């Protein structure tokens, strides 16, 4: 079990760790988060009490280094940094633990939620969507735009998700204009899966990462990307059976986890109604259709 | 974006544009079968592709063999239309290719956009005008060439005959739309108006009779009266 210590908490802030969150008061004796499960990516995120504008945060994997948070009063945010001196880090963490200045990652033993949300998410793929190669962790915030959003403005601060565009030459073959636009299987299976992602695991990883950035940061381009990757599958007549079953599980846990009060902004009515009720896969997402109908029947 | 009454003179500027109407592409007669079920029999159709500035009409005749063994023909018809318009554009020299293609029905937008991905500078647009181009098949010489076709075929017409020698393209388009609206509202009466006088003939190389300027004003008035008459008969006014 790993630890992300904090140097201090000089400004009042709501701190998120994966799907959990807690409040820290200005100059409260808080020195970080302990007992973080090894084996998964994690995200630690922030919303300042005095400016809820800009949620921001860091994706990281404790197996890749010793990370800590330190407030920067010049740039006005909590920054993640890596400590290269292992002995120094262990001694700092040990002292903060002995003084019980850390919150414990509050995982219920029965609870597979975070695994189920991050099953296919890898740090190495995160770092290719979020380009900042000098760091082993990746910063995301509410305002970052995607490469596709910029085509329709700072490239260094962009989310490089795979561009999906149903009315593009990439999606539509010479002589199969009607077939590829009404049945996206070519675009899903040959262009995206075989061509770009290489396998469905990488595709689901980007999908899951897009959802998490939408949920935790309100990142609008991430929400667009999540819906596009769902629609591309649902709008393909030919999808491997194992992918549809896995998609159903992925979406189920995403819908289960979504804050009820954010449904209005995180869920696209058109995409979901199309996917569940009109698409080729309208009968292939049993678990997801049942939770959507019981939890968000208004949207449908 | 969409084309409406605010930007109406744009039709007659010097940017090449085409209207595309697909309403006569897939045409059927519905009839009873021996067993008392209902079935359709397709008849020949046409794509109506018109340059409103010049009157040039590219009438692509859609022969009933194109739907043989094909399902969801109404959905297919918009794609067939898209495919033919795209083929027509590619067949034209670059300096004759349209800058804009205006579809009379919004369901043509995606099929044509998909067909025209190779032409990103050609704008595909809907219109809020209710244009009476479905009545094209009420023009006898156009109906005749469609029904006689035994194979796919493109036929070229100037739908304005020689009117542009005497009137502007705005006025010629207004005349055309009034004639077509009348033929759409009461074909029998409209044709009666157009031919009641045997001394005014249709030249072999024309579609409409050789009316003088004064006679066109009379005809145009009679067509308005017809449209108003039918509007009353319809609504009891
Ligand atoms: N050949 C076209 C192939 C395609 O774009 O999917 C499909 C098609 C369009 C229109 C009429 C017939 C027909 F088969």
């Amino acid at each position: 079990m790993n630890t992300v210590p904090f140097t201090s908490a000089p400004i009042e802030v709501t701190i998120g760790i994966d799907q959990y969150s807690f409040n820290v008061k200005e100059n409260q004796p808080f020195h970080g988060i302990k007992d973080i499960p090894i084996g998964h990516v994690h995200v630690i995120h922030f919303q300042h009490a005095d400016n809820s504008s800009m949620r921001y945060g860091y994706w990281f994997d404790c197996r890749m280094g010793n990370f800590y948070i330190q407030y920067d009063p010049k740039d006005g945010l909590y920054k993640m940094m890596e400590e290269r001196d292992g002995a120094k880090f262990e001694n700092i963490v040990h002292n903060f633990k002995e003084r019980q200045m850390m919150v414990s990652y509050p995982k219920i033993d029965e609870d597979d939620t975070w695994y189920n949300l991050t099953e296919f998410v890898q740090m190495d793929k995160i770092r290719k969507i979020v380009r900042k190669d000098e760091n082993q962790f990746s910063y995301v915030d509410s305002s970052m735009t995607t490469v596709q959003e910029n085509e329709l403005s700072d490239p260094a601060h962009s989310l490089n998700y795979t561009v999906i565009n149903f009315k593009s030459r990439e999606a539509i073959r010479p002589g199969h204009e009607m077939e590829d636009f009404l049945d996206k299987s070519y675009y899903l299976n040959t262009v995206m899966l075989q061509g770009i992602f290489k396998n469905s695991s990488n595709y689901f990883g980007e999908l899951q990462f897009a959802f998490l950035n939408a949920m935790f940061f309100g990142n609008y381009g991430s929400s667009l990307q999540w819906h596009a990757m769902i629609e591309l599958i649902c709008s393909s007549a030919t999808v491997p059976k194992h992918m549809l079953d896995k998609l159903d599980e992925i979406l189920y846990y995403q819908i289960k986890t979504l804050p009820e009060q954010y449904s209005d902004i995180l869920l696209n009515e058109r995409v979901w109604n199309i996917c569940l009720y009109s698409s080729f896969q309208k009968n292939s997402l049993h678990n997801t259709e049942k939770i959507m109908e019981n939890k968000y029947p208004e949207l449908l | 974006g969409a084309m409406n009454s605010s930007n109406y003179a744009e039709l007659f500027n010097n940017d090449i544009k085409l209207f595309v109407d697909d309403t006569n592409v897939y045409r059927v007669t519905v009839h009873k079968t021996f067993e008392g079920n209902v079935a359709t029999k397709a008849i020949n159709g046409c794509i109506f592709t018109l340059n409103p500035k010049t009157g040039h009409l590219f009438l692509k005749i859609i022969h009933t063999s194109v739907w043989a063994g094909q399902k969801r023909l109404s959905q297919l018809a918009k794609w067939k239309t898209a495919e033919e318009v795209s083929a027509l554009v590619r067949s034209l020299p670059k300096e004759e290719q349209p800058k804009q293609i205006i579809v009379t029905r919004k369901a043509m937008l995606d099929p044509l956009e998909v067909h025209m991905l190779d032409f990103p500078n050609i704008a595909i647009r809907p219109t809020e005008l209710r244009l009476p181009f479905s009545a094209a098949m009420s023009i006898d010489k156009l109906s005749d060439v469609v029904m006689k076709a035994t194979e796919p075929q493109m036929v070229l017409f100037n739908i304005y005959d020689d009117w542009l020698d005497r009137i502007s393209s705005y006025t010629a388009f207004s005349r055309l739309t009034l004639l077509l609206r009348a033929l759409k509202t009461n074909e029998e009466s409209a044709k009666m108006i157009l031919l009641s006088d045997p001394t005014i003939t249709i030249k072999s190389y024309h579609l409409w009779p050789s009316f003088t300027d004064e006679q066109w004003i009379t005809i145009e008035s009679q067509m308005r009266d017809l449209i108003l008459t039918e509007y009353g008969r319809k609504y009891n006014v």
